[PDB]
């Protein structure tokens, strides 16, 4: 029984006495503050831990306890969720009529004109529509009424004074031991069959006992109160049979192991609901059920107290051939002592996953009446990508933060670490030569047809009319996957998604789903796409690399993660850290993210959505303009920032007004970033020289001493800005286009 | 000088140019800076002292 | 005094950070030094070498990376008993460091003062009485 | 609309002044390099001791003024263009109405009078106004380069 | 008209700048001290402080305000 | 009148701004039942559009070509309230604000530790002083003249030029 | 190559030397100070420009002045 559970019993005295000590937590700032760089000092470092304390069990206690404060903060934001859409919101209208209504949960105060934002949304409501697609989530649970919207809300508030009360308890009475942490083996175990498999699971049993009949009688046309309320699902089981007669069977078909009786309700149909537009709930119970056995199987795979399981620590040690040296050993100890290492994996996986679900919603739409919100399916398409590329990003931050920190060279002797960072020269010229070859190949293309198109020579472009660059493997993978329902997957009836080819599917005369065509273009944006992925990557790789030592400074792990320069020396060594190559990589990720999201946008509104008409024949919002003007940069200024600002800038005296100035405060915002990012420091602080001998002659001189912003700081301003700027502009632009057209 | 004597610095390089220190000690030998003063205000290099010749230093 | 050239090098597995062409057309630099142990390392090129006990040496492409090893060697195996080289293509070697048997910050007799200025930082020439004069700014 | 823009020129012309200015007068010396004439006009910084000294020189701010001076010929010669544009037309009271407000100068000046630079060339044809439509592009590659 | 307006706007800009950079040049290089003491130019340096401040007063006077309308009508 | 302006509340196209301002919402009106509450709100903004037309009408404010309201701030005395008014208004509450930071600033110099005054502020003593701003005007000009606003030039410091 | 100074209101405390990474710097003896030595720059060129000694030094303005001058090989860091 070495996984045991141990704690010391309380730790840290709960005290209002340090609060009134800014800056306790370090030594250097808890002398006080003598400049105002101190107080930017205060902030920057508050929540680095393992820069305050030593000790690797007060760092997890404050972790652990940080982790029940912002699960806190989520519980308190999905109540608001809930109640804003139970008190304020149009929901019950939208049931009865979802194709019709548009969503609205936020309504503003009448104070200085800005009721003009109480927009006419429909079902006798005014308010700001909303786009994060928690009505069709609400209806896709079975809500059907306000109340229960007030008892989940509710719910949420009960479960964030749980959490903020486990947080305190749990650093200021019950505070684990470090090897209760160290426990990664029993952690996997309880997180793979507890939280996922037993999640998916009763989350599979809500889907059966009450999203799956509310659901079949609202597709049947029953009105919301019509609907039994969702208990006498659960008890009457004659009713549940009416709609589903394998019920009638009840769990005998299951343990007998008789499965294929349970058909009605666990399918595996495929396609959308046609009544919806959205994936069928049979499909989506069956998925949950079909993950939960594997989650739960899966978390039985690792060795606690019973002899039973794999040691992780063998499965990495016998892992090793005669290319990589002693292979992964050593990785054990390194992600059971390094939270940053721990901290750079979750978060480049979550960022993926972020970016696949970006990718799965709008192409298999799951929700009930979500494929026809178009401004629903471009938010939440736009801010997965978002969070998709920043979290990405923040994996080779600490990543950095570990090579400088936490890596120790004589526990990583001759392992994968090792080998990696002895032959990193190898591996940045080699992604440094690609990411130069596919900027020449894939935006030069763009420029050689910009020049043709410009010259009178459309016979000499890279187009479908011209020499054609057409995309056979994409081509190909979606001829597979059309052909796919009875041929290699015979027991679906229709396929994965209608993107790959097939029908068109409209609800409420709007297409929610149609295939998606590759041609020359999408060819071309496909290479933009891979090469601003591959560069970003190189700036991010090449920080986490030679974040210890280079050629230039043999000795940056001393200097830290994180420090302006090594001086003007060498030529100079200006943004030598590893901080400074996730400073310049954040950059090329909004370039990367803003390509994905305008290629999303452009294509859906030429080839996909739109409105189904007589003969069959679909009207798409800019009418099939992409295929022959995405293949010149003229085309992408023109027809789709020139061509669709027309919303954003005529907004002004409607509900979408707020859109129109925050597309200008943004506009405000980047540029004023700029002021930040090429301008330095030593400018600035003999400019505050002069303005603190003007405040020295009237005797108003502050005791804390003003300064300009440190150079790393001064960095971070300018690229906080830049992204807050830049991603506030496509947000408005993008959100006032899509309401006013879809 | 005296120890304890408040002094206006009059070295034009200094970062405590016409600003009032405090006499800390006064060396005896051949040192060609033998004052010692100290000041509420940080230097931008974060030092509160310096060393400073007679004529340098005027009492205030 | 001289480098003996026999002198065995730590255990190494190789690395693209180390010297390359200009290394042996216009110089080299080594380092010795005796360690009680046989112990891991970092190079300041690279990932990690395991020094022998006894007598140690390395080439390395510049001054900077023998003084970066020299540093980390004192501070973490409290080891001051390393000599820096200079070594030109001609194979004449030249002694660097510590230069008279004596480390920078310890004082030593017979070492003359250079670039000492005999007045303070604000006492020097302004630029325009100094110009086209070649005279030096530094009084 | 003339006065509010009056005010902006007004503006913009001591901001690029104090720069050049400030770089004139603490060119010799300041407080953080007092010795800062024994370096010369142009030189990168004084390291990252004291703070951190980038854009020190009085080069530098030769520098920060050259942005400042392009702003303020900019905020110059597009209200002497539009202006002129909406007098030529005809249409004085499309410029009295709209440059009062920032909105205005965007659709009413930048994006209304760029459509026929745009299309100069488009999938339909080519005009004689196709050369400045590449320069037009042209333009903005090598400002964003300068990033 | 157009073009040459905007063609002489932005050569007088230019030569604006270049009047306060070898003003710059100027004070490094070629000003001497001892030959100007109590001069029109000593004493612009003498309260270089004030002249600074002041520039750096109003153009946050017009800055806060003329952006502050404009928003305000906007 | 004034610089060719006219009076808005004889100008037409003010007029026309008021009637295209109504029209504009009781389009959005014709859309709602009479006692619902969009219908409420809708007809509360058409009583206060009125009412602020009627209003600046009857002010003296001076219309343009436009029919928007112009201001004069040239100094004469028919149109001060536009800005010579809120001007002086504006004055004597920045001079209150800056006489009263500026009187914390001195009281915390001669504090314990200074810079533990301005980051956690002496809360009975900063409202002590936010209360007497009222005669800023006196108390900083006799301030001026006793010697105590102004510091010599010589405990300044300085840069070397 | 650069050319380093060191003037005479060095306090001796040593700072520089140990703070400078291409050993520049040395310790000399001088009456001036109370340490009784003071900094000397034997070594120029071998100075890389880092400019750490001035970091190091505690006088109020530096005793200690780096002034970037000539790049060579060694000014430059180069390892190629
Ligand atoms: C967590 C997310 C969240 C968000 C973003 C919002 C956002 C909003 N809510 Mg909702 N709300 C939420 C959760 C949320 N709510 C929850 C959980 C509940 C259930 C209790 C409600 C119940 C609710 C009602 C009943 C109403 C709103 C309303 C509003 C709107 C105006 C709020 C306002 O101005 O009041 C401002 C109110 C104040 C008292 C101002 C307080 C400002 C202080 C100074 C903030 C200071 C914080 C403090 C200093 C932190 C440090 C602590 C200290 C010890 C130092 C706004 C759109 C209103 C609305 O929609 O009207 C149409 C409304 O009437 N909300
Ligand atoms: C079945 C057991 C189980 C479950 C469900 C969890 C669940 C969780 N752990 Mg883990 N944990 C476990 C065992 C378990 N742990 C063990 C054995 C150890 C020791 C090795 C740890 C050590 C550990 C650490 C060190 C950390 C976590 C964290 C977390 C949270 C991850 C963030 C998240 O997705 O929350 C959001 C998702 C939710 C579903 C919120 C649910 C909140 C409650 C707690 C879930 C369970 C309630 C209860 C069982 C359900 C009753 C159902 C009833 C109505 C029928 C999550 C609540 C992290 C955290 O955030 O800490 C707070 C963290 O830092 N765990
Ligand atoms: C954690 C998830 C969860 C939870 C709490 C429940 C809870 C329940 N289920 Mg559901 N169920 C689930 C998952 C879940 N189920 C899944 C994943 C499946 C798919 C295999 C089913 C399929 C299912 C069927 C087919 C039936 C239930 C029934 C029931 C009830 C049990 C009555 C009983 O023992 O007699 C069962 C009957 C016998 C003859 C024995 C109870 C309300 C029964 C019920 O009362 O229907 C409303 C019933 O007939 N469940
Ligand atoms: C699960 C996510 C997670 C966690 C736990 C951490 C945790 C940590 N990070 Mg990592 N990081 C993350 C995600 C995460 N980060 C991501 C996604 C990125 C990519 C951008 C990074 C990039 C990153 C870098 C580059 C650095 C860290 C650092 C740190 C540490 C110090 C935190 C601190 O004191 O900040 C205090 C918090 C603040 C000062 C908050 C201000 C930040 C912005 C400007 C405010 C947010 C704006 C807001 C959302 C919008 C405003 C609205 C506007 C319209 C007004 C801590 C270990 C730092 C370090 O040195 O650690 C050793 C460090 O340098 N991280
Ligand atoms: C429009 C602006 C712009 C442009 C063109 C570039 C261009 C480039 N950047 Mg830069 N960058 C920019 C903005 C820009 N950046 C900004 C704003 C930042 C701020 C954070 C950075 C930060 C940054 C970093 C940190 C990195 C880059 C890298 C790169 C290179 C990518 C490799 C490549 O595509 O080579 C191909 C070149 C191009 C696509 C440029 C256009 C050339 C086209 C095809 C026309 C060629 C015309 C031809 C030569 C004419 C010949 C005749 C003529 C001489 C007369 C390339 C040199 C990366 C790099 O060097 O890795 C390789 C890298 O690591 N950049
Ligand atoms: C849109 C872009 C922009 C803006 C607004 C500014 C603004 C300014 N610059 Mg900068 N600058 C920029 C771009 C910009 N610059 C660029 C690209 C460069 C080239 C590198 C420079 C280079 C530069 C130099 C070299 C200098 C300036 C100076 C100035 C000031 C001159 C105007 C003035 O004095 O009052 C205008 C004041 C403002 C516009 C401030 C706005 C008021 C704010 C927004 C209040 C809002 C508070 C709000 C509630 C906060 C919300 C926070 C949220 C988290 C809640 C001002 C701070 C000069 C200076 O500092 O003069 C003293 C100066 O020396 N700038
Ligand atoms: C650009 C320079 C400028 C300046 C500095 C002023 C300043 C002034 N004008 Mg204006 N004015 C100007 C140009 C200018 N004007 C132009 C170009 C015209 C068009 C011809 C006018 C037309 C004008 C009129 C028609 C009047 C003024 C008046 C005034 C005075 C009223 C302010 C006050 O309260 O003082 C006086 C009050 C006190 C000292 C104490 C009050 C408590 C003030 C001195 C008014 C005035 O009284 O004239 C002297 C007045 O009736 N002015
Ligand atoms: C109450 C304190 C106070 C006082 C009396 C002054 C007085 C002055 N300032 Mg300073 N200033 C202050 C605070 C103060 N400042 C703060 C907090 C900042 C940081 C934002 C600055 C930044 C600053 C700059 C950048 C400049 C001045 C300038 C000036 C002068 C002209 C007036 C002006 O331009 O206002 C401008 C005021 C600001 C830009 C910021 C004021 C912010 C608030 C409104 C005031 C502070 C409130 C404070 C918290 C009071 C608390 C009181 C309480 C404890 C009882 C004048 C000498 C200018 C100058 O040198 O002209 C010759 C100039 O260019 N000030
Ligand atoms: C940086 C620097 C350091 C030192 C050296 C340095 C190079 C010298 C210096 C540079 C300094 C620089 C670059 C200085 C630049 C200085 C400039 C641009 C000065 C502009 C002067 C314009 C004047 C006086 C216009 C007067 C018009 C009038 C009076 C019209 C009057 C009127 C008439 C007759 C007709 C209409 C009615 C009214 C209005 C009555
Ligand atoms: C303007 C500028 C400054 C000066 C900026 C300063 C001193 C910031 C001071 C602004 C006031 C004092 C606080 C700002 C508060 C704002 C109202 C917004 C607050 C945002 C949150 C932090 C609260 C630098 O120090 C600098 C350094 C390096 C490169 C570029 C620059 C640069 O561009
Ligand atoms: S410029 Fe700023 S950053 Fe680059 S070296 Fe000089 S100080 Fe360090
Ligand atoms: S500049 Fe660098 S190399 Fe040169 S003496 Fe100073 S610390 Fe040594
Ligand atoms: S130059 Fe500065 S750091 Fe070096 S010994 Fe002298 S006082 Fe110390």
């Amino acid at each position: 029984k070495k996984v045991s559970i141990t704690v010391d019993r309380d730790p840290v005295a709960t005290s209002f006495e340090k609060w009134a000590q800014p800056g306790h937590f370090s030594r250097t700032l808890a002398k006080g503050p003598k400049t105002t760089t101190w107080i930017w000092n205060l902030h920057a470092d508050v929540h680095d831990f393992d820069s305050h304390t030593n000790s690797l069990e007060d760092i997890s206690r404050k972790i652990f306890s940080a982790h029940f404060g912002q699960l806190s903060i989520i519980f308190l934001w999905l109540s608001g969720m809930y109640f804003h859409g139970a008190r304020f919101s149009n929901y019950s209208a939208w049931l009865s009529n979802p194709t019709a209504v548009k969503p609205s949960a936020q309504v503003v105060w009448p104070i200085v004109g800005q009721e003009v934002l109480n927009g006419d949304v429909g079902g006798g409501f005014q308010g700001v529509q909303v786009t994060s697609g928690f009505f069709q989530i609400w209806r896709s649970s079975g809500i059907t009424s306000e109340v229960e919207l007030y008892w989940c809300a509710l719910a949420g508030l009960i479960m964030s004074g749980l959490m903020i009360f486990a947080g305190w308890f749990h650093y200021h009475k019950a505070a684990p031991k470090l090897e209760w942490f160290q426990n990664a083996e029993s952690m996997l175990n309880h997180h793979l069959s507890g939280l996922l498999g037993l999640g998916c699971l009763s989350w599979a049993g809500h889907q059966i006992h009450v999203s799956l009949p509310v659901n079949k009688l609202l597709d049947a046309g029953v009105a919301p109160q019509e609907i039994p309320l969702p208990h006498e699902f659960l008890v009457n089981r004659d009713l549940m049979a009416q709609l589903y007669p394998s019920f009638s069977k009840g769990l005998v078909p299951f343990f007998t192991l008789n499965w294929s009786e349970y058909s009605d309700f666990l399918t595996f149909k495929g396609g959308l609901n046609p009544v919806t537009g959205g994936l069928w709930l049979s499909d989506t119970a069956h998925h949950h059920l079909a993950l939960a056995v594997l989650f739960i199987v899966a978390g039985h795979m690792y060795r606690t107290n019973w002899g039973i399981g794999h040691s992780m620590k063998e499965i990495l040690e016998a892992h090793k051939g005669p290319f990589t040296g002693e292979g992964h050993k050593g990785l054990y100890e390194i992600l059971t002592t390094s939270w940053h290492a721990q901290l750079a994996i979750n978060l480049a996986m979550l960022g993926s996953v972020s970016i696949i679900v970006a990718h799965h919603m709008y192409a298999m739409p799951p929700y009930p009446y979500i494929a026809t919100d178009y401004p629903t399916q471009l938010s939440i398409f736009t801010h997965h990508m978002w969070i998709g590329g920043f979290c990405v990003c923040g994996g080779a931050a600490h990543a950095g933060i570990f090579m400088v920190r936490d890596y120790n060279p004589a526990q990583n002797y001759n392992n994968l670490l090792d080998r990696v960072i002895r032959h990193r020269d190898a591996i940045i010229s080699h992604l440094n030569w690609i990411c130069i070859f596919l900027g020449f190949h894939s935006f030069g293309l763009y420029i050689h047809n910009d020049t043709m198109r410009a010259l009178g020579r459309t016979q000499d472009m890279f187009s479908d009319t011209a020499i054609q660059l057409k995309p056979v493997f994409a081509q190909w993978v979606q001829s597979i996957h059309t052909l796919a329902p009875g041929n290699t997957t015979p027991n679906a009836l229709a396929t994965a998604s209608y993107a790959f080819g097939g029908d068109v599917v409209a609800v409420g005369n709007k297409v929610a789903m149609m295939p998606i065509s590759l041609g020359t273009a999408d060819f071309m944006v496909h290479h933009i796409h891979a090469f601003t992925i591959h560069v970003t990557v190189l700036i991010l790789l090449k920080g986490v690399l030679f974040s210890r030592n280079s050629r230039l400074i043999p000795d940056k792990a001393n200097l830290g993660f994180r420090f302006p320069c090594d001086g003007p020396g060498r030529g100079g060594t200006c943004q030598s850290s590893a901080w400074d190559s996730v400073f310049l990589g954040l950059f090329w990720m909004y370039n990367c993210i803003s390509v994905v999201i305008f290629h999303f946008s452009w294509k859906m509104q030429s080839d996909v959505w739109g409105t189904v008409q007589s003969d069959g024949t679909v009207t798409h919002i800019t009418g099939g303009n992409f295929a022959q003007s995405a293949i010149t940069i003229n085309g992408w200024l023109r027809d789709f920032l020139w061509a669709q600002a027309s919303q954003v800038i005529q907004s002004y005296g409607s509900a979408l007004s707020a859109y129109g100035l925050i597309f200008l405060g943004a506009h405000f915002i980047w540029a004023f970033s700029l002021m930040f990012l090429f301008s330095g420091r030593g400018y600035w602080q003999e400019l505050i020289e002069s303005i603190v001998w003007a405040h020295n002659k009237l005797n108003v001189a502050p005791a804390i001493q003003p300064r300009a912003l440190s150079i790393t700081q001064g960095r971070a301003v300018g690229l906080a800005h830049y992204l807050l700027g830049g991603i506030g502009t496509t947000w408005a632009f993008f959100l006032a286009r899509i309401i006013s057209v879809g | 000088v005296k120890r304890g004597s408040k002094v206006r610095i009059l070295r034009k390089e200094s970062y405590w140019y016409q600003d009032i220190g405090t006499v800390a000690t006064i060396d005896t030998s051949g040192i060609r800076y033998p004052v010692v003063v100290r000041f509420e205000k940080v230097s931008y290099s974060g030092v509160n002292t310096n060393n400073f010749s007679l004529d340098e230093v005027v009492e205030v | 005094e001289t480098l003996n050239l026999q002198i065995p090098s730590p255990t190494f597995e190789g690395s693209t950070g180390g010297w390359l062409r200009a290394a042996e057309v216009e110089e080299k630099y080594a380092i010795t030094w005796t360690s009680p142990k046989e112990q891991v390392f970092e190079m300041p090129t690279g990932g990690a070498a395991i020094m022998r006990q006894g007598e140690n040496l390395l080439y390395l492409a510049r001054k900077e990376q023998c003084l970066a090893l020299a540093t980390q060697v004192k501070n973490s195996f409290k080891i001051t008993d390393y000599k820096v080289y200079r070594i030109f293509p001609s194979g004449e070697v030249q002694y660097l460091h510590p230069k008279d048997g004596v480390f920078p910050e310890k004082v030593n007799a017979g070492r003359v003062g250079v670039g000492n200025v005999s007045h303070s930082i604000g006492k020097n020439l302004n630029p325009a009485q100094i110009k086209f004069t070649s005279k030096s700014f530094n009084g | 609309g003339d006065f509010l823009i009056h005010h902006a020129i007004a503006l913009a012309l001591h901001t690029t002044t104090l720069i050049l200015v400030k770089g004139a007068l603490d060119a010799r010396g300041s407080k953080l390099m007092p010795d800062k004439k024994d370096f010369g006009y142009a030189f990168p910084c004084d390291g990252p001791g004291r703070g951190g000294t980038c854009d020190i020189s009085a080069w530098d701010a030769f520098y920060l003024s050259m942005f400042w001076m392009l702003n303020t010929i900019g905020w110059v010669t597009f209200y002497w263009h539009w202006k002129h544009i909406t007098i030529w037309q005809g249409n004085a009271g499309q410029f009295n109405e709209s440059s009062t407000y920032i909105m205005g100068w965007l659709r009413d000046y930048l994006w209304l009078n760029s459509s026929p630079l745009i299309n100069g060339y488009n999938p339909f044809g080519m005009n004689s106004l196709s050369v400045w439509s590449w320069m037009f592009l042209f333009g903005h590659l090598i400002w964003a380069t300068g990033f | 008209q157009s073009a040459l307006y905007t063609h002489h706007q932005y050569i007088a800009g230019f030569l604006m700048v270049g009047a306060f950079a070898h003003g710059a040049i100027f004070f490094v290089r070629d000003y001497d001290p001892e030959q100007n003491k109590n001069n029109v130019l000593a004493r612009i340096l003498d309260h270089k402080e004030a002249i600074i401040s002041h520039l750096s007063w109003v153009s946050l006077f017009l800055g806060f305000h003329t952006l502050g309308i404009y928003v305000h009508n906007d | 009148d004034v610089a060719g302006l006219t009076p808005c509340g004889e100008s037409k196209e003010f007029a026309r701004r008021l009637d295209g301002s109504v029209k504009k919402l009781q389009t959005r009106l014709s859309k709602y039942e009479a006692g619902t509450p969009p219908a409420l709100a809708l007809q509360k903004q058409i009583d206060k559009t009125k009412n602020r037309f009627d209003r600046y009408g009857k002010a003296g404010l001076l219309c343009g070509t436009d029919g928007l309201p112009h201001l004069i701030t040239d100094g004469r005395w028919t149109h001060s309230g536009e800005f010579v008014i809120p001007g002086l208004l504006f004055l004597y509450v920045a001079g209150w604000i800056g006489w009263v930071g500026r009187s914390y600033v001195l009281f915390a110099r001669t504090a314990d530790k200074p810079t533990e005054k301005e980051i956690i502020i002496d809360v009975p003593v900063a409202l002590s002083f936010v209360s007497t701003g009222f005669i800023w005007p006196f108390s900083a000009f006799k301030e001026f003249t006793s010697g105590n606003l102004i510091v010599p030039a010589d405990e300044i410091t300085v840069s070397p030029r | 190559s650069h050319s380093v100074k060191v003037y005479d209101t060095c306090i001796g405390c040593t700072q520089c030397v140990r703070a400078c990474p291409c050993d520049v710097l040395e310790m000399v003896s001088w009456d001036g100070c109370k340490a009784g030595q003071i900094a000397s720059a034997p070594r120029t060129e071998d100075c890389i420009g880092c400019k750490r000694c001035e970091t190091a030094c505690p006088t109020d303005f530096l005793s200690v002045r780096v002034y970037l001058g000539g790049e060579t090989t060694r000014s430059m860091g180069l390892a190629y």
